[PDB]
């Protein structure tokens, strides 16, 4: 399982590019793939979405009417066709897989991004330069514009860790569910519009930026990012 | 009250059941038949143009407008009452009789009496295949057929012996919604797929007439 | 045959050399357990007024 | 020389019968016939799961009381989300003839088997998105009737070649073989300690075995026909028995004998599935006459009738929390009541 995204580069302020990503290792048709951009010195932002079998295609507010997303299931390729590239689209574009059933773990794999250069729910989390000490109890907080609880008993909030120089990796889904491969020190809990990731016994390979995600209403909202120092 | 994950799960379910309906549509056009008989009664060479796909053996071939599937059910030494209901929806039961083996003829008669009166096989028609007729007619001079089947008179000829065996097999039939199709065939008879095709389409027409209140 | 006879002889000794009870509490334990756990089981006295596990 | 051994066996079995008779003082009558009746039980159709195009032959509940596994003759193993009448997975089977299905208690694996004499295990939680075969277990000479999971690595299967076997999924070998049961072993039930299990067979015997050992310890006897179903009591010291003679019983492990029998005069169809309530007070029995009636495990009383099946019911299941009962027949639709 590995996602490689190709394309990108310089573009004239008004031209167009068509980014494309491919999957090799998992069944493509069973996954609803996403596009998430990252400005070079800012947080993450959701861009595009296509469902399984192209049954549902959603775009963002800054994406509607200008961009489009297509997938080639027989050849296992996802396409992002963007038109009228302004200077606000200078971002690294990530390809994210997601599966949806009872007990699933959406946003569980991220591809290495493509650097592009063109020469609702509001969530704001914690501080941004917290002094992490190696071995402690760190409570990274989060917030939302709504109580993210549905009648199904599932509160929806996702925690992502971005190591320096790497794609984001999923840690906690729903509200308190550990993703596969995440060590047992990571744990999260909370209630409506009040979420906390309690990391106990901090170690190496944990420095980076921590992000939130809402998944009740579909236009996705992240947080700014809390950074672990030292 | 539906969430985004719930909506995409419903979409995944719709894809699963649409593919289920597609598979059910594709698989409905396949005729299923249940090969039976005694040991070495010609089950392995019923059709010379078949492709093979242990518990049970499944062999398939396609002829004209329909695709055929045969279940040899060999090696199932368990009790023949617990998995018969698996083969309840077969269109026809091909029973193979070897006229050569006089010792195992009564075994074939007992099996035919068992399967033709079972609760799950009251409506399923039977296509008899009186196999191995060439060496049976070759050896009918020495053996007069009364050594294995008494209480009959005849000229010890091939035609009368075949008629008597067929009559004994159809005497074990007690059903008003079933017809036994008999067809003597050789070991060198390439014309076996057309016999089964004609019998099977006749069976399907008869079943459709039965379901509509007619014959 | 001889091996099967020896196997039957050995196996029938296994039920022979054990016994437990003369139904002194072997039926009292059933009626004790079902009385205490009847409140746990919702198949006897359902309460679909606030819970509603199925619609 | 076999005459002396046979005479010794006859003397031992006469002693065993006498011991059972002498231990049967203050018997099943007037020991449980002193309490209130269960009452009237009526269950309405809450769910009607649809999606099979053949006869459903098995059904097992998850330990979360949320997910079901139904394996049918169409070569498909659909995993059902019962709370929303929803499909999670659809596993195409290599051999369509299927007589059993299982669900691992961890929720990670499902099992399947049938006339191919192979217990094929499947992995639901994989990092590829689809259910794949994890291991194919082969080695029996007969069809498999019921498989039950102990954990993610140990499976125990009852098969029709006069044997039961406990496997390990990692290497695909038979660790323990449970020899006996001269008929065809037709059902299997696990006690709530993963230590001892029961197994009925066609030769009218309900043996009790031990997982940590490889031999029987109590051979219940008394049915005059074939057996089809078996199910432990929640205590772990009793079990029910459904059979082809329209006779569902309750047996007792401590007494080594047979407690009250809930049979009816007009019923002649065979029992295909039996199950117990959360407390063990309510017993649900499947019937081959297009029906599934409930009883009481203590007294003889038809507390209710669950009707609505066009064909024969072959799988009945009660969840771990006892909140709902699943009933599956050959009409391609399996139902969940409340």
């Amino acid at each position: 399982v590995q996602l490689v995204e190709s394309g990108g580069g310089l573009v004239q302020p008004g031209g167009s590019r068509k980014l494309s990503c491919s999957a090799s290792g998992f069944a493509f048709s069973s996954f609803g793939m996403h596009w998430v951009r990252q400005a070079p010195e800012k947080g993450l932002e959701w861009v595009a979405y296509i469902s399984s079998g192209s049954g549902t295609i959603y775009y963002a507010d800054t994406v509607k009417g200008r961009f489009t997303i297509s997938r080639d299931d027989p050849k296992n390729t996802l396409f992002l066709q963007m038109t009228s590239l302004t200077s606000e689209d200078t971002a690294m574009y990530y390809c994210v897989r997601s599966i949806y059933y009872y007990g699933s773990s959406p946003f569980d794999f991220w591809g290495q991004g493509t650097t592009l250069t063109v020469s609702d729910i509001v969530m704001t989390q914690a501080t941004s330069s917290v002094p992490v000490i190696p071995g402690e109890s760190v409570s990274i907080s989060c917030r939302s514009s709504k109580s993210l609880l549905h009648s199904n008993g599932n509160t929806y909030l996702y925690w992502f860790l971005q190591r320096p120089g790497q794609s984001p990796q999923l840690l906690i889904y729903r509200m308190s569910n550990l993703a596969s491969g995440v060590p047992d020190r990571f744990s999260g809990s909370g209630s409506g519009t009040a979420f906390t990731l309690t990391i106990s016994r901090l170690e190496a390979e944990d420095v980076g930026v921590y992000y939130c995600m809402q998944h009740l209403e579909y236009p996705l909202t992240f947080g700014a990012g809390t950074k672990l120092e030292l | 009250t539906l969430s985004a994950e719930d909506k995409a799960a419903v979409e995944r379910s719709k894809m699963i059941e649409k593919n289920l309906k597609e598979d059910g549509i594709s698989a409905a056009k396949d005729v299923k038949l249940l090969l039976l008989g005694a040991d070495n009664s010609g089950k392995s060479t019923i059709v010379k143009q078949m492709k093979i796909i242990t518990g049970i053996v499944e062999t398939h071939f396609t002829f004209k407008n329909l695709h055929f599937r045969l279940f040899d059910v060999g090696g199932q030494r368990s009790e023949r009452k617990k998995w018969i209901h698996c083969f309840e929806d077969v269109t026809a039961i091909i029973f193979c009789v070897d006229l050569s083996d006089y010792n195992r003829m009564h075994e074939s008669l007992m099996l035919f009496d068992s399967i033709c009166n079972n609760k799950f096989f009251i409506d399923t028609s039977i296509i008899l295949f009186l196999n191995k007729k060439d060496l049976f007619g070759e050896k009918i001079k020495k053996s007069p057929l009364t050594i294995c089947f008494p209480e009959y008179t005849g000229p010890n000829t091939y035609e009368d012996a075949a008629a008597y065996i067929q009559a004994q097999f159809e005497s074990k039939n007690r059903s008003p919604n079933k017809e036994i199709y008999c067809h003597m065939t050789c070991a060198t008879d390439t014309n076996n797929a057309q016999v089964i095709f004609d019998a099977v389409t006749d069976i399907i027409i008869a079943n459709n007439l039965r379901g509509c209140g007619l014959y | 045959s001889i091996a099967q006879a020896r196997k039957l002889v050995e196996q029938l000794k296994m039920e022979a050399n054990i016994d437990r009870i003369k139904v002194s509490k072997a039926a009292a334990d059933l009626m004790a357990y079902c009385e205490a756990h009847a409140k746990e089981d919702p198949l006897l006295t359902p309460v679909p007024a606030s819970e509603n596990p199925f619609r | 020389e076999l005459d002396q051994l046979r005479q010794e066996a006859e003397q031992l079995k006469n002693q065993i019968r006498d011991a059972r008779k002498a231990c049967a003082d203050a018997t099943l009558s007037q020991i449980t016939n002193n309490i209130d009746p269960v009452g009237r039980i009526q269950m309405r159709t809450r769910r009607t799961l649809r999606g099979h195009l053949a006869k459903i032959y098995a059904m097992h509940w998850g330990t979360d009381s949320r997910l079901l596994v139904s394996a049918s003759q169409d070569g498909k193993l659909i995993i059902w989300d019962s709370y929303t009448t929803n499909k999670v997975h659809a596993i195409p089977l290599r051999s369509s003839w299927v007589m059993t299905c299982a669900y691992a208690p961890s929720g990670n694996y499902v099992a399947c088997g049938g006339l191919d004499n192979i217990c094929s295990i499947y992995n639901l939680k994989t990092r590829e998105g689809n259910v794949r075969v994890s291991r194919e277990l082969a080695g029996h000479t007969g069809y498999l009737s019921c498989c039950r999971f102990l954990d993610d690595n140990q499976i125990v299967t009852s098969s029709g070649d006069t044997t039961c076997a406990l496997w390990d999924i990692e290497t695909g070998q038979q660790t323990t073989t449970f020899t006996g049961h001269t008929g065809d072993v037709m059902s299997l039930s696990l006690a709530p300690d993963t230590r001892l299990f029961v197994s009925g067979a066609c030769d009218a015997s309900a043996k009790l075995w031990d997982v940590r050992e490889g031999m029987c310890r109590q051979t219940f006897t008394g049915h005059e026909s074939d057996i089809n179903a078996i199910c432990f009591f929640p205590n772990g010291n009793a079990f029910a028995t459904g059979s082809d003679d329209a006779t569902c019983r309750l047996f007792d492990l401590r007494a080594d004998q047979e407690l009250m029998t809930y049979s009816h005069d007009n019923i002649i169809c065979g029992i295909t599935s039996v199950s117990f309530s959360k407390s063990g007070r309510l017993l649900l029995a499947g019937y081959d006459d297009f029906n599934c009636n409930v009883w009481d495990a203590l007294k003889a009383d038809r507390a209710g009738v669950l009707a609505g099946h066009d064909n024969r019911v072959s799988c009945l299941g009660v969840t771990d929390d006892g909140m709902a009962v699943a009933t599956g027949s050959w009409d391609s639709f399996l139902k969940i009541w409340n």
